[PDB]
RNA sequence: AUCGGCUCA
DNA sequence: ACGACTGAGCCGATG
């Protein structure tokens, strides 16, 4: 099996099984655990964005490797803007503070 | 405010006109879908006209198309013109004609509301579920306050003085009794209340309450929003509205919910002001509330609701927790991309840097990569034209992707990742198939094994990604470990072999007497013909050794080596001396030569040769014609004596059973030492009548030379088996237990050599059966242990430069009686000092230096004593093992430190 | 028990049958007797004359009629118990009860680990201590070893509020050092969410996303490893103003 | 720098500033053109600013004093 | 997509 | 009184 690119499911902007490809590869906790290990910091900001999640930054990456530029760019993924939008209507208030 | 650079999150309570701003217009109606067309109606908990329309700025009617109009507001159908994405943020509401308990400021122990009106649970419950009232306002009816009537006393209370006297009923009475009861009074009645019937356990409460009230309005809250006034509504795309496959719909559970609440109302609306009969009422007050206990968190009250299947049904609050919600969907549950997967074989012409990637695999991934370099070279005019020459499996694809692959790293994964050697980094190169390829030692630094395995296949894109997954996660940092000083990647299983026969000593083989002219003479005596790898002779060697400085030190010598051993120092590089090679060297003592090679050279070289020592390991292990006979299952001698005259010995205490020189009971026990006297007077009679079992001589007639039995060199050389193993195999099988513990009356006789009895295998049976039972809960334990001991000690970091005061923790050597495992070398090793240096390293070359003084009386600056901010101030802790050297301001101490308790947690 | 031996150490409970270290040096002598027990007296010259304890019914003693004992004695046979003795010695013996059972456990299997990684986790389990002195707020209390420094080497200088606080002892072992995480992100990923994003609410809690699982989940870069450096020029600028 | 990058680490002293001395000078050679200095050996500009390293050249104190060059040629 | 079923590391 | 492994495969069935 194998992935780089295709669809993803409505809510949680993250790859689906099914039609058109396989399972795209899972990334858990106790493996992140070796990413905090080693000296991981850019690559563990990749995985979590630009490859799974972010909808403004994940493909507008893409032509960042084929422009040949080969750079980040990344923002915010929207897991956190659904247990945000969640915590609002579970009855809480929580927002992000500035500079 | 616009940027969004955060910085800090803060929470707080759901204040109305607060949840009213992040609604845009309430959810007035309870409608879904007008099951004629998937339309969001009007008014329903799906409408444009509130949460935007089901496109790209677009609407429901169909006036306003594509694009143009950015943000125009229209109306008959009645969308602000934006892109419906909103649909994923924007909120509504619904406000109750009645006010609701909330339930997780309630009935998560001990109350929020108890602790903050001195009060139990049970309580709260009476009023708000209906059955009886309560008292507020301090007057003239001498009922005082928070007091509990049910209903039919009341009466002669505004019956006897009445005016000042509050006492409602319902949630609501909750509602009122937290408006007014001030706050500046409350505070102020327990610092002098603490004076003197204290006692020590009594005041666990009065502490409880010290803390809430304190930390309340201070923060700007105040306790009013406890119980919910307005109820908030989710965003239309996350609550999925999608009809999959067969004209049907698909939706969890939150619609369910979100729906009955509302039906109950407008059925609630349409009898406030419409007649209200007070106990037709209580059906209400009592039905709505109970389903909003229902969707902020179904399972807390009793098991309140089910499916269509008998099974729960999912809430708001299993959103999050159930291990399974926007929480464990961050981390845990996370799909990664540009990666891939299939099954793991060997790799034996490899050198260490190198995977083999599946061709395929690699071409799947590197889609991004290709198309841009192949724009740039000017061999393509857009990114779809080479879509099809891609497609296409035109020749030059692949002419790109090996300039691709060259100088672009890897991640190579397997779970479970116990601790972090779980991920390396392996500069692939290309290998058609379906499967992909690897080294053999690094079978030992992963969880790993050629048997049905399978490994995913990350990677990493930005310049600095490729660069610190070459720089760290990359195996070349990799041969010590973590844990502890001792290198991971070792020679295992095979290549060992090959070296013991090679190695392995002799007197007699093919000619002797022979002296050579160098290291290269010997490899002609071998690969054409004219020797063995046996034949103990005086051989020219040119070992350079290090300079005090370095490096003008070519000795020559002329030592006694066998034709086998010679060869690998070849390999050797320049810089060794000879004295490690110059024996018959299993694992054990080959794990030496790294280690060995390691401190005294570097990293440069260790790598090279290491890896060059596994090529020359299969090398003659193969060769040799080695195998496993029935031949080299060999019997001991008079084994069916040994069973026999113990067998007798059984036969001469039931000579005594019913009588009386030994009692009834102890009979289980006491044969059971010297049936164990066999279990290894029989393993000496084997490991005695196999051991140097030759006696065939060339050289006139001689008896001593090591064994030319297969198996036994593998337990002499330590490729595999054990010499407990060996035993079962063509010895005794002995001693076995119960599923509670008690041994049998007749442990076996037998072995696999020969044919076992049906209760003999149908005994061990249990032995192997519950061992391997254990192992269906020994890789889940560990993984819960190791999860547990990370969560405590991984919000740590290296911190300060130094930390200074002399202090720790004694090391005096281990002595339980008459027995030592680690003294004084190999355990304060690293640790450092604060007494004489102080406060210098204790390095590997060290505690050499610090064993010939008679060395006693240790301390030590340690972690538990580090006087430094948050984390370890690493000049008073030890030494980064993962590599040879200090340890360094990054590396995370705290996920190491568990990590490395699952790792031999297995 | 035999594999959650090591699940045990960590975890902090009081075993089967413990010991009584003698808990104050001095004159110690028994007195009174019912069945077969007799009363102990511990009475220190210095101003703390009161102290009285008892024993329960099959302990035989190693201090008979008036001997030197210090500060307790290997008195009655057993495993002994986590919580007194680092209430009693201090912390230098207590960690290394730590380290003298757990390891012997690897030791059969054959397994080394350089004993300074139990320390590590040691640290943050002998971590969350508890002060004596009525100071800045309550007597008990939970509040960090280290921020009761931001509190003792804070307050017997600089300003006019004068009250010292001398620190004491508390054993939470992984699941109660755990739990008192305040930090709100990484609390909630492996406890009962329920019980901190309630107290959550309450008192208007925060999280300045200094942590590690902290940082993570927000989408932001890890203060560890090669990200250090970067969180040393971020978190140097909320106090650069 | 295929095989094994010890040189180059302890030149300018950890792991961890191999990759954002590196980082930064791997983006340096990608973007605007920018010099090859030792033999460009085919490669790419992933081992370059590495290899600069293991032949007695970049280091931090080389980008944050040479970037003030190019502040000094555009006026 | 929740649950149920069953294999291999 | 509480607490429940780490990967992905295939099928099945109803909000
Ligand atoms: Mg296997
Ligand atoms: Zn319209
Ligand atoms: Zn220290």
């Amino acid at each position: 099996h194998a992935r780089s690119t295709g669809s993803y499911s409505l809510v949680t902007q993250q790859p689906l099984g099914g039609k058109a490809q396989f399972g795209g590869q899972r990334f858990g906790e106790m493996e992140v655990w070796a990413l905090e290990a080693y000296g991981a910091a850019y690559t563990l900001q990749e995985m979590l964005t630009v490859k799974s999640d972010d909808v403004n930054g994940r493909t507008k990456m893409y032509k960042n490797i084929v422009d040949g530029n080969h750079q980040m760019e990344p923002g915010m993924p929207e897991s956190f803007n659904v247990l945000l939008k969640e915590i609002r209507s579970l009855g809480i208030n929580i927002e992000l503070e500035d500079e | 405010t616009k940027t969004e650079e955060f910085d800090a999150i803060k929470i707080a309570l759901a204040s109305p006109d607060m949840i009213r701003s992040w609604s845009f217009g309430e959810v007035k109606k309870p409608e879904t879908i007008n099951y004629r067309t998937f339309k969001p109606e009007r008014d329903g908990l799906f409408c444009a006209r509130i949460f935007g329309p089901v496109k790209d700025y677009e609407c429901l009617c169909g006036k306003y198309k594509r694009l143009k109009h950015r943000g125009v507001i229209c109306e008959k159908c009645g969308v602000e013109v934006t892109q419906t994405k909103v649909r994923r943020e924007r909120m509504g509401h619904i406000e109750l004609a009645s006010p609701t308990a909330h339930i997780w400021f309630l009935k998560s122990l001990p109350s929020r509301i108890g602790l903050l009106l001195d009060m139990p649970l049970r309580d709260i419950e009476r009023v708000l579920y209906f059955e009886s009232y309560v008292v507020i306002e301090g007057g003239m009816t001498n009922l005082e306050r928070q007091q509990i009537l049910t209903e039919e006393q009341y009466l002669d209370a505004l019956e006897e003085f009445g005016d000042e006297f509050d006492a409602k009923m319902g949630a609501e009475a909750i509602q009122a009794l937290l408006k007014s009861m001030d706050l500046e009074q409350e505070c102020e009645q327990l610092r002098e209340e603490l004076n003197e019937t204290n006692s020590e356990t009594k005041r666990k409460k009065l502490t409880k309450r010290i803390k809430l009230l304190e930390a309340f309005v201070q923060s700007g809250n105040k306790p009013e929003w406890m119980i919910l006034t307005v109820l908030p509504v989710l965003p239309p795309d996350l609550r999925p509205l999608v009809p999959l496959d067969g004209g049907r719909f698909a939706t969890s559970d939150l619609n369910d919910l979100y729906r009955r609440v509302i039906n109950r109302n407008n059925r609630l609306k349409r009898l406030l002001d419409l007649a209200a009969p007070d106990i037709i009422v209580r059906n209400e007050k009592r039905m709505l509330q109970e389903a909003v206990d229902a969707l902020l968190d179904n399972g807390r009250r009793g098991r309140a609701i089910t499916g269509s299947n008998k099974r729960p049904l999912k809430s708001l609050a299993d959103m999050i927790k159930g291990k399974q919600g926007r929480f464990r969907q961050n981390l845990l549950g996370k799909r990664v991309d540009y990666s891939g997967r299939s099954v793991i074989t060997v790799g034996p012409y490899l050198r260490l840097h190198q995977c083999g990637l599946p061709k395929k695999m690699a071409l799947e991934l590197f889609k991004p990569f290709i198309y841009g370099k192949l724009e740039l070279r000017g061999l393509a005019t857009t990114i779809k034209a080479a879509k099809k020459m891609v497609e296409r499996e035109e020749a030059v694809v692949w002419d790109i992707l090996d300039e691709v692959i060259r100088e672009h790293p890897v991640l190579l994964n397997r779970a479970p990742t116990l601790h972090r050697l779980g991920i390396q980094a392996f500069e692939p190169v290309l290998i058609e198939g379906k499967a992909i390829q690897l080294h053999p030692l690094v079978c030992a630094a992963y969880n790993a094994d050629f048997d049905g395995d399978q490994m995913a296949v990350h990677v990493p894109l930005t310049l600095e990604a490729q660069l610190e997954a070459r720089a760290l996660m990359m195996s070349t940092n990799n041969i010590l470990s973590p844990a502890n000083g001792e290198p991971i990647i070792v020679p295992s299983q095979d290549v060992v072999l090959g070296l013991y026969y090679m190695t392995r000593d002799c007197v007699n083989a093919k000619g002797e007497g022979m002296v050579l002219t160098g290291p290269k003479e010997a490899e002609r005596l071998y690969r054409s013909g004219l020797a063995s790898l046996h034949a103990r002779v005086k051989v020219r060697i040119t070992e350079y050794e290090k300079d005090a400085n370095g490096e003008l030190v070519a000795k020559t010598s002329l030592k006694d080596t066998t034709v086998g051993r010679a060869i690998l120092w070849m390999i050797v590089p320049k810089g060794l001396p000879y004295s490690i090679v110059n024996q018959a060297l299993g694992k054990k003592a080959i794990s030496k030569m790294l280690n060995t090679c390691y401190r005294i050279l570097g990293l440069k070289p260790t790598v090279i040769f290491a890896d060059q020592i596994m090529y020359t390991g299969f090398a003659y292990a193969a060769r040799s014609g080695a195998s496993v006979g029935i031949d080299d299952m060999v019997i001991p001698e008079k084994k069916h004596e040994i069973i026999s005259e113990a067998e007798a010995e059984v036969a001469e205490i039931q000579e005594q059973f019913q009588s009386g020189l030994v009692t009834a009971g102890e009979r289980y026990n006491k044969v059971i030492d010297i049936w164990a006297a066999a279990n290894d007077r029989v393993s000496k009679a084997m490991m005695d009548n196999l051991q140097t079992e030759t006696v065939i001589n060339r050289d006139g007639q001689e008896e001593k030379q090591v064994s030319f039995n297969s198996i036994y060199m593998m337990a002499d050389s330590g490729a595999r088996g054990s010499a407990a193993q060996i035993r079962q195999l063509a010895g005794m099988r002995g001693l076995m237990a119960k599923p509670d513990g008690s041994i049998i009356e007749t442990p076996i006789t037998a072995n696999f050599r020969e044919g076992l009895n049906v209760l003999q295998y149908f005994i061990s049976t249990h032995g192997a059966r519950k061992g391997l039972a254990d192992t269906a809960l020994k890789t889940a334990n560990s993984g819960y242990l190791t999860r547990r001991l990370v969560d405590v000690a991984q919000d740590l970091v290296v911190t300060e430069d130094d930390c200074g005061t002399h202090e720790g923790i004694m090391m005096t050597p281990v002595i339980e009686g008459g027995d030592v495992k680690e003294p004084l070398r190999d355990r304060v090793l690293g640790r450092v000092t604060a007494e004489d240096p102080r406060n210098t390293l204790l390095h590997e070359q060290w505690c050499d230096l610090l064993e010939e003084n008679s060395v006693d009386a240790v301390k030590v600056r340690s972690v538990v004593s580090c006087d430094t901010d948050f984390g370890v101030c690493a000049h008073c802790y030890g030494r980064d093992l993962a590599r040879g050297h200090i340890i360094n301001k990054g590396e995370a101490i705290g996920v190491i430190a568990a990590q490395s308790i699952g790792e031999p947690g297995t | 028990g035999g594999l959650p031996r090591v699940a045990d150490l960590f975890e902090a409970r009081r075993p089967k049958e413990p010991a009584i270290l003698a808990e104050i040096s001095g004159i110690v002598s028994f007195g009174k007797e019912t069945k077969g027990k007799r009363r102990l007296v511990i009475t220190p010259v210095d101003g703390s004359d009161p102290y009285e304890e008892m024993i329960p019914k099959w302990r035989q003693l190693n201090v008979f009629e008036g001997e030197r004992v210090e500060r307790g004695d290997v008195i009655s046979d057993g495993p002994e118990a986590p919580h007194d003795i680092l209430r009693l010695r201090g912390v230098h013996a207590v960690t290394r009860y730590i380290v003298n059972e757990v390891q012997d456990v690897y030791r059969l299997q054959g397994v080394k680990i350089n004993d300074k990684h139990i320390e590590v986790i040691v640290r943050q389990m002998l971590r969350k201590a508890t002060i004596v002195n009525a100071g800045s707020s309550d007597f008990l209390e939970g509040e960090q070893v280290e921020y009761s420094r931001v509190k003792i080497a804070n307050r017997e200088l600089e300003a006019n509020g004068k009250v010292g606080a001398t620190y004491s002892r508390d054993l939470l072992g992984i699941t109660k050092a755990s739990l008192a995480t305040e930090s709100f992100i990484s609390a909630a990923s492996f406890q009962e969410t329920t019980r901190v994003l309630t107290e959550a609410a309450v008192a208007g809690k925060r999280d300045e996303l200094r942590g590690l699982k902290e940082n993570v989940i927000v989408g932001r870069l890890i203060p560890a490893g090669t990200g250090y450096a970067y969180h040393q020029d971020r978190m140097r600028r909320r106090a650069a103003g | 720098a295929r095989v094994t990058v010890q040189d180059a680490v302890e030149k300018i002293g950890n792991r961890f500033d191999l990759v954002l001395v590196a980082a930064r000078r791997a983006r340096q050679m990608q973007v605007g053109g920018k010099d090859p200095l030792v033999p460009e050996e085919n490669d790419k500009t992933t081992v370059i600013a590495l290899r600069e390293i293991e032949e007695g050249l970049i280091n931090n104190q080389i980008l944050d004093v040479r970037e003030r060059q190019e502040q000094q040629e555009q006026e």
